């Protein structure tokens, strides 16, 4: 049959295309980013787009505008809540009304940054009570970019505001599905994957990641002085370490190379001047007010558990630092594969 | 306390339901079927091996012609096969390789798939181009089934199911009530109802057009990964993490039978009845399909043709064949 | 907040309670009768001749 012969040739043309696609797939390396929320995963992905992808054009930057506004509202809502929970007083009577106005904003629906709200935000941020609450942020959940955006509120509120590359690097991009960012480098396709937006039962999808090439586990160095009140005062860094241990002992990650990124090294340098590691980890025997002693301790603690763990200190918002660190990591991953 | 009295009333109602179900339980299915002959040994052969995927297969669905089928793999391809010849008819490159489900529209005009992207993508086979991306779920797409070319039902890790208008791209109806990830759904033969199975260890019967849950069934604190209707629409079966299949009757409003062996402890991924309802086929993480006598609960046979999990299966509308799909990258057609 | 969820649960349980149910004996007899009536139409249960099996025909 002419028709039967055509159907066989169509099948063979499909087989050609599947073989070609299979050849390309063997050049792909999956890099699975893991780590608790706020550890640096989404920022790392954005850096890969800057360093090895298309970067951020004017048009791209314009697209992130409303999310910058939303980060501002989310931060101020967190501090308003903390004023109540920690029982801190506003200095300015007007901020009772300003706090109510901001509290009631539906962040998901924010597309503009109108004068009413800009004034309320600025007046709240300038209140010494809110500044006192900001200084107590280790006791609640506040973005590490909150101060950055609130300091720059005038720039962000100006008509014609266009986000900078730093504004983009810091902004929360909300998603509850899988994040995959592929990029080409030296005839290899790196598929960088982040599941941290997913809110569903990990047991039902973890096997999608059997034998990934590499796991990149991010930890915020700056979380050493935070405890989980719900988990018997478990240190946040102990929770991150427990997660890490579950990852490295998982039977289908035994072939995966494991890279530990101890991120937010810049925030450690500031925090260590006033928040003492020994108060949270009394085994620490190094000097106080010493970032290098602290980060060395945190590293040795994290891997105090056969398998080799590679580790680097990072500042994910510093493009030059990530360029440097990833150049080295890429060399390791390619050598192992 | 208003919340305490409402909590108390809910307990009274759960007891009323328990008592009404007990009042109907006058005999068991096993007693009723005691005198019917065993089916005797079911010994199917592999008739076709479908080769082409290059990674785990997660889902498959037969076309209503009992000849074409669609399969979905983490290789980022949907393949449409002619099972009779083994010819590939289409290979569709997916944007997201993180696929968990696929479906064949009854017309044969469209297929659907999705997964960890949280989107049900519709592909036009008579154009192959993506014709719609159905966005709205806030967790993974676990299952989808077309009612017609313009309507599809989905289940999600976000704990909801939904009915969509494909043309508008909107959820017509959102089916809420599960408290855990929904893994599976099955349309009634008359498309009036559907059932869902979830990680809250419950199966729910839903009214498609009215939007409510009519009946809830508990699956003994094990996640339900797979669900299928009995062919007359008056019962359904589940497959769970605890190596057990269960039959539930809608009009008696309760579980009738379990299907398990103590020396099988692995998860079930997939369930289907045979055309008459007499056989219940289930796919297992131990790489086999077990075929159960639905009326008598004895195991009638095995299909052992895979080197990794059986992830999916399906029985043709004409009843002529079983497909198995596997993490070993192959499908097999049996009868 | 929680009172609304709790009221929803109660209303749902009333809907589930107030249905017509049949005897398991009837339900079972009906499933058995269905299987018996359709057994001849079921190729996986009741082998069809090779010539009627599309997966055995030398045609394909
Ligand atoms: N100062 C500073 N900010 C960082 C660093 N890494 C991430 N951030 C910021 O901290 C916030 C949370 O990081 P993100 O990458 O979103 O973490 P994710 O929740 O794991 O995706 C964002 O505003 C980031 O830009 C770092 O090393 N230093
Ligand atoms: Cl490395
Ligand atoms: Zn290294």
């Amino acid at each position: 049959s002419a028709e039967d012969k055509a159907a066989v040739e169509r099948s063979k043309m499909i087989d050609r295309n599947l073989r070609e696609d299979g050849e390309k797939a063997r050049r792909e390396l999956k890099l699975l980013l893991l780590g608790t929320g706020e550890s640096g995963k989404s920022t790392f992905i954005k850096q890969m787009r800057i360093i090895h992808g298309a970067g951020y054009s004017e048009e791209d930057k314009r697209g992130f505008t409303k999310l910058v506004y939303q980060n501002i509202f989310t931060a101020m809502q967190a501090m308003i809540r903390a004023m109540e929970t920690l029982k801190i007083l506003y200095k300015y009577e007007q901020n009772k009304a300003n706090a109510l106005l901001i509290r009631e904003v539906d962040v998901e629906k924010v597309t503009t940054f109108e004068h009413q709200y800009v004034s309320a935000i600025k007046t709240l941020w300038e209140d010494p009570g809110i500044q006192e609450c900001y200084d107590r942020r280790r006791e609640y959940q506040l973005s590490d970019s909150a101060k950055y955006y609130l300091t720059d509120v005038d720039r962000i509120a100006t008509l014609g505001y266009l986000p900078t590359q730093q504004d983009v690097l810091r902004v929360r991009v909300p998603t509850t599905g899988i994040i995959e960012y592929p990029f080409d480098l030296e005839n290899i396709i790196f598929r960088m994957v982040d599941v941290g937006g997913q809110r569903s039962e990990r047991r039902k999808w973890i096997h999608c990641f059997e034998n990934v090439t590499s796991i990149m586990f991010l930890v915020a160095l700056s979380e050493y002085d935070q405890v989980l009140v719900e988990s018997d005062n478990e240190n946040r860094m102990e929770e991150s370490k427990a997660l890490f241990r579950t990852i490295i002992t998982y039977p289908w990650f035994q072939n995966s190379s494991v890279i530990l990124f101890l991120n937010k090294k810049d925030l450690l340098e500031d925090k260590i001047l006033y928040s003492h590691l020994v108060d949270y980890f009394p085994e620490f025997d190094g000097p106080q007010r010493d970032a290098q002693a602290a980060r060395e301790f945190i590293l040795k603690m994290f891997v105090d558990l056969d398998k080799i763990i590679y580790s680097h200190f990072t500042c994910a918002t510093d493009t030059e630092n990530i360029r440097f660190v990833f150049a080295a990591v890429k060399d390791t991953i390619l050598q192992l594969n | 306390s208003e919340l305490d009295q409402l909590r108390q009333e809910a307990e009274q109602l759960k007891n009323q339901i328990r008592d009404a179900r007990k009042a109907c339980a006058d005999a068991t299915l096993s007693q009723i079927t005691n005198n019917i002959d065993p089916v005797g040994r079911i010994q199917m052969r592999t008739r076709r091996t479908l080769r082409g995927h290059l990674a785990k297969i997660y889902a498959m669905h037969w076309g209503t012609d009992s000849r074409l089928l669609v399969s979905a793999s983490q290789d980022g391809k949907l393949i449409i096969w002619d099972s009779y010849t083994t010819n590939k008819v289409h290979a569709i490159p997916l944007r997201s390789s993180w696929v968990m489900t696929c479906a064949y529209a009854p017309s044969g005009n469209y297929v659907a798939c999705g997964g960890l992207d949280n989107i049900c993508s519709i592909y036009n086979l008579k154009t192959v181009r993506v014709s719609r991306e159905l966005a709205g779920h806030t967790g993974y797409l676990s299952c989808c089934r077309f009612l017609d070319d313009n309507q599809i039902v989905t289940s999600s890790g976000d704990t909801t199911c939904a009915l969509w208008d494909i043309e508008t791209g909107q959820q017509t109806t959102t089916f809420t009530g599960h408290t855990g990830d929904v893994m599976s759904l099955s349309l009634a033969p008359d498309t009036r109802l559907f059932v869902s199975g979830a990680c809250d260890a419950s199966a729910k019967l839903w009214d498609v057009r009215e939007g409510m849950c009519r009946q809830t069934f508990t699956g003994h604190e094990s996640d339900i990964n797979a669900i299928c209707f009995f062919p007359n629409g008056n019962a359904f079966a589940t497959g769970s993490d605890d190596a057990t299949c269960r039959l539930f009757d809608l009009r008696a409003d309760q579980e009738l039978m379990t299907y398990s062996h103590d020396n099988i402890i692995c998860g079930i991924t997939s369930v289907s009845f045979s055309k008459s309802g007499r056989l219940l086929l289930a796919g297992y993480d131990d790489f086999n399909c077990n075929v159960w006598d639905a009326l008598k609960a004895d195991r009638a046979g095995v299909l052992a043709g895979h080197d990794n999990r059986v992830s999916c299966l399906g029985v043709t509308d004409d009843g002529m064949a079983v497909a198995t799909g596997s993490w070993d990258s192959f499908l097999k057609i049996w009868n | 907040a929680s009172i609304a969820q709790a009221r929803k649960l109660v209303e749902q349980l009333k809907m589930e309670a107030n249905i017509d149910r049949i005897k398991v004996s009837k339900a079972a007899a009906d499933l058995m009768a269905y299987c018996e009536a359709h057994a001849k139409e079921d190729p996986l249960l009741t082998p069809v001749p090779a010539s009627e099996n599309p997966f055995r025909e030398k045609k394909f």
